[PDB]
């Protein structure tokens, strides 16, 4: 368990880039004599939030398509690569939207096209 | 089910903080359908008119715009005799402007702004549009008499 | 007043309708305005009735037809009617526009020119009439004097295209000339004006303009259209680089220009040859300043055409050797450094493509890879298993690696296709020197090994050949 | 052989989709109707059994075949299009867009081919649920109008055939107004 796990990030394309970079540069400082948290904190050079529940209780952290948290297991995961929107979505809902648009074109497991709220390029990898 | 989560918040939002001059409830006659009432804007001939609209949510809402028609009749350039509304937000793009970013309340706010600022560029009633464009007083009289005849009690 | 015209049209022609046409004379305008106010099908009925009642054998009717043409042309745009009656009006006018002499249609086209220059054409749906008029002038073998009707069409279109176009109605003008039987010079003038226009437009109004230009280009003018779109986008990139000394806008534009040039090259196996001929650097020995960050993007999207794959890749390869010969000669030599302005080198441009690649260029990356493994495979070392056989191979190869590392940072789906191909050239050969490839592989993995735990099986299935490999290979 | 190949072992082959299609172009370009029927079957099972990207690549390939074209190829491609729309219109519907852009290259196609081509587009257009995408409907009315609006008998026929064929398709009360107006325009043009 103390050995490194299979690890990856959801979030904003502009937010997640540096985390991947920092993980790659620090992963050699992974050590199975510490704890999981005690290694992640000093690898990723950050602390965690302990349940930011009270402040952002009803901030609208939902799909912004169906407006739900918890769509049949699904969590808002896919976001906008934009400072002004940052709007989370679901896989299912954002596919069903983007599949329709005349703007959208599909590569192998990728769909390009416009964020519903701000109309900026957003990418979905199934 | 995306329909369900959307209708849930919006119905609660439209019960507690609807746009001023706008009400919308789950209709008692048609409990799948919704009843909207848009109150006559001041500084327009539609003043002292509450117009009933029927709001049917299509099954693929929010990918599909709501279905909105005036049940209480209105004399308007961009609203026909049957209550049908010419507005881009009520159509799917590329022609229309619908997206799930918007809601029942934003489009009813757009309809409230349309009653205040009729579009002579997109007329359903071309007679009424020519009258609005060239003969403001005749249009204002007819629209105000129309308010008085059907939207009064 | 309308029902009598229906009843005079019911039985017979040129007896009652002509005789009613010499009664009023004053106001067909008000008639058609109240007609569109009441019902459009009644207006269609009257239009059929008037146009049969005013034949073009007689000369009184032609001028009623002219005045109803000016009326319906202005009302179809300025008068906001319903869509169906608009289409029926324009279908009708389009239809009866054959039966004429030359000069009446010439003055109708002069009305169009004089409207479209200054007159804010409120919608622009009347321009659907425009081609049919020019069609009649192409076929009117009644000789004019000012000449043939087609020469009047030449004069009118030259006056139209040389004259100013409004920003919002260059799209409509171009999609319309899609149908006119144009020669070379004509279609050259259409696209000359349309290219002139790009700069005084929103960027988001370039893609569809380029689309209609190219489906039009199939008549005469391909070199011109492409040289134009290359020119314009190259200048944008230079502006953006000097201002950095709108990114995600410019890139999302260039990346849908390229799709549009690609569809056309599938539909036209010649568009490509003119492109290539325009862009081949190795014309004799000479580096061209046609080549650019967009100019190359395009080619690397072309590499996915089976027919061009080869020819394009081999160009780039040969251009890149050429790059390095030029730069080496300069750097060894101050005499040339005094004279020549430091031009960007193909190496640097490709790497800038590679930075720009990130967004939406799924179509470009599959060409990059083909390219880089061609650089390494061709110019890997051999004579030990000097400047000339070494450095522009070293720099070729070492371009290769830089590309494919840089790509492997950002295109997370062509991992296991770099990786698996590296290893594919690693394992079996062990006879050709592969030093460069393991050097690559070291940098690749080192950078993010966590990114090979997304493609891991491809290594562990290459460990099964470790028994058969020479010792330095294995240890290294 | 090809039938049982792609019906049982799709799960192998799903990977190696790309290659199949760089094959399928090579089958149609030759003569020998049995070769060209084999190329058809590649395209058919390719859109039938793979994913959307492949499905999208299928239609795109068919588009190239029609448009760039010579007679055999064209004919084959249209036959396949008809099969694909009757099989899965819904999948085909989102690739309707390249199908519309065919109309920009009607210069190459013979009138028989034209009947099937407008047939395809209209059969796609008048799905009851994708009146939402009446886009193609309006654009096809446009090109009909322009062809009818011609001295040249060669264009007149195209418009005529397209128009009449559309009318038959929409004919399984506003629809009746369209068809009547349509056919009345044809009569006037033809008179
Ligand atoms: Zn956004
Ligand atoms: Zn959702």
């Amino acid at each position: 368990p103390t050995m490194l796990p299979e690890c990856f990030f959801l979030g904003a394309d502009h937010v997640v880039k540096p985390l991947g970079i920092k993980l790659s540069r620090n992963i050699h400082l992974w050590d199975p004599e510490n704890s999981v948290l005690q290694n992640l904190k000093d690898v990723l050079e950050i602390d965690f939030p302990a349940r930011a529940i009270l402040e952002k209780s009803d901030f609208t952290m939902d799909c912004g398509i169906c407006y739900a948290y918890q769509l049949d297991g699904t969590i808002p995961d896919q976001v906008c690569d934009n400072s002004q929107c940052g709007q989370p979505f679901h896989q299912i809902c954002l596919y069903e939207w983007l599949r329709g648009l005349l703007t959208s074109r599909q590569s192998f497991n990728i769909i390009f096209g416009e964020c519903p709220y701000c109309s900026k390029p957003i990418t979905l990898k199934m | 089910m995306q329909r369900a989560s959307r209708l849930k918040r919006e119905l609660h939002m439209l019960a507690t903080e609807p746009p001023p001059g706008i009400t919308c409830w789950q209709d008692k006659d048609q409990m799948d359908d919704l009843r909207a009432q848009i109150l006559g804007g001041a500084n327009t001939p539609y003043e002292k008119g509450v117009f009933k609209l029927e709001v049917i949510i299509p099954e693929r809402y929010p990918f599909e715009p709501p279905q909105i028609r005036f049940l209480t009749p209105i004399y308007h350039p961009n609203i026909d005799s049957a209550g049908r509304i010419c507005l881009d937000v009520l159509k799917l793009p590329p022609k229309g402007a619908w997206r799930p970013s918007l809601n029942i309340a934003t489009v009813l706010t757009s309809i409230q702004l349309l009653m205040s600022e009729p579009n002579p560029d997109d007329p359903l009633m071309a007679d009424i549009s020519s009258e609005f464009k060239y003969n403001k007083p005749a249009f204002l009289k007819n629209a105000r008499q129309w308010t008085e005849k059907h939207a009064r009690q | 007043m309308d029902q009598k015209i229906l009843s005079l049209a019911a039985e017979k022609t040129a007896d009652k309708l002509q005789e009613f046409l010499q009664t009023l004379r004053e106001g067909d305008l008000t008639n058609l305005l109240q007609n569109q106010a009441v019902k459009g099908k009644v207006a269609g009925a009257l239009l059929r009735a008037i146009f049969k009642g005013s034949p073009c054998s007689e000369e009184a009717g032609t001028l009623r037809r002219r005045k109803i043409y000016t009326c319906c042309i202005q009302l179809v745009e300025s008068g906001d009617l319903q869509k169906e009656i608009v289409s029926e009006i324009i279908g009708l006018l389009m239809l009866e526009a054959h039966h004429f002499p030359g000069p009446l249609l010439v003055e109708l086209a002069n009305e169009f020119i004089s409207a479209v220059r200054e007159g804010s054409l409120v919608n622009g749906k009347s321009l659907e009439l425009l081609p049919i008029i020019l069609t009649a002038l192409a076929t009117k073998k009644e000789n004019l004097a000012y000449l043939s009707g087609e020469e009047c069409k030449k004069q009118l279109i030259n006056t139209l295209c040389s004259g100013r176009w409004d920003q919002q109605y260059v799209i409509q003008l171009t999609s319309m000339f899609k149908d006119v039987p144009l020669t070379a010079e004509e279609v050259e003038f259409v696209v000359e004006k349309a290219l002139s226009m790009f700069s005084k437009m929103n960027l988001q109004e370039i893609p569809p303009l380029v689309y209609q230009l190219l489906v039009l280009s199939s008549k005469g003018s391909r070199k011109s259209v492409l040289e134009g779109i290359i020119a314009f986008f190259s200048a944008l990139d230079k502006q953006h680089n000097e201002e950095q000394s709108p990114s995600g806008e410019l890139r999302h534009v260039e990346g849908t220009i390229i799709l549009h040039i690609v569809f056309a090259i599938k539909l036209d196996y010649e568009l490509g040859r003119e492109l290539v001929k325009h862009l081949k650097v190795g014309q004799q020995g000479d580096s061209n300043n046609n080549l650019s960050p967009f100019s190359i993007a395009l080619l690397l999207s072309v590499t996915r055409i089976q027919r061009f794959q080869d020819q394009v890749l081999d160009l780039l390869k040969t251009s890149v050797v050429k790059s390095f010969k030029d730069l080496q000669l300069l750097q060894g030599s101050k005499f040339l450094q005094n004279l020549v302005p430091h031009r960007s080198y193909v190496s640097t441009m490709i790497l800038e493509v590679v930075k720009n690649s990130v967004h939406s260029w799924d179509h470009v990356t599959q060409g990059l890879v083909e390219l880089g493994f061609i650089l390494m495979d061709s110019y890997g070392p051999k004579k030990v298993l000097p400047s000339l056989s070494r450095m522009p191979n070293q720099h070729a190869c070492k371009l290769g690696a830089n590309i494919l590392l840089e790509t492997f940072k950002i295109h997370e789906m062509i991992r296991q296709e770099i990786l698996e191909q590296v290893l594919n050239r690693v394992v079996t050969r062990a006879s050709s020197p592969i030093s460069h490839f393991l050097d690559l592989l070291s940098n690749i993995v080192m950078y993010a090994p966590l990114v090979l735990q997304s493609c891991s099986s491809k290594v562990t299935e290459a460990f099964d050949y470790l028994s058969f490999l020479p010792l330095q290979t294995v240890q290294r | 052989l090809l039938q049982s190949t792609f019906s049982v072992h799709y799960l192998v082959l799903k990977d190696m989709c790309s290659s199949i299609l760089s094959l399928a172009q090579s089958l149609l370009h030759s003569l020998d109707q049995s070769i060209i029927s084999f190329g058809s079957l590649l395209y058919k099972y390719a859109f039938k059994f793979f994913d959307t990207y492949c499905q999208q690549e299928v239609v795109g390939a068919l588009v190239t075949h029609i448009c760039s074209g010579n007679e055999a190829e064209v004919d084959t491609a249209l036959d396949v299009l008809l099969e694909l729309v009757v099989l899965n219109p819904s999948a085909m519907m989102m690739n309707a867009v390249f199908v519309k852009g065919i109309l920009d290259y009607l210069d190459n196609i013979s009138p028989q081919q034209i009947r099937k081509l407008f047939y395809v587009l209209s059969t796609l257009a008048f799905s009851k649920q994708n009146e939402a995408s009446s886009h193609i409907q309006d654009d096809m009315h446009l090109v009909i109008r322009k062809q009818l609006s011609s001295t040249v008998f060669k264009y007149k026929l195209i418009g005529i055939i397209g128009a009449v064929t559309m009318a038959g398709i929409m004919a399984a009360d506003e629809q009746c107004t369209q068809v009547t107006s349509l056919l009345q325009l044809v009569h006037s043009c033809s008179e």
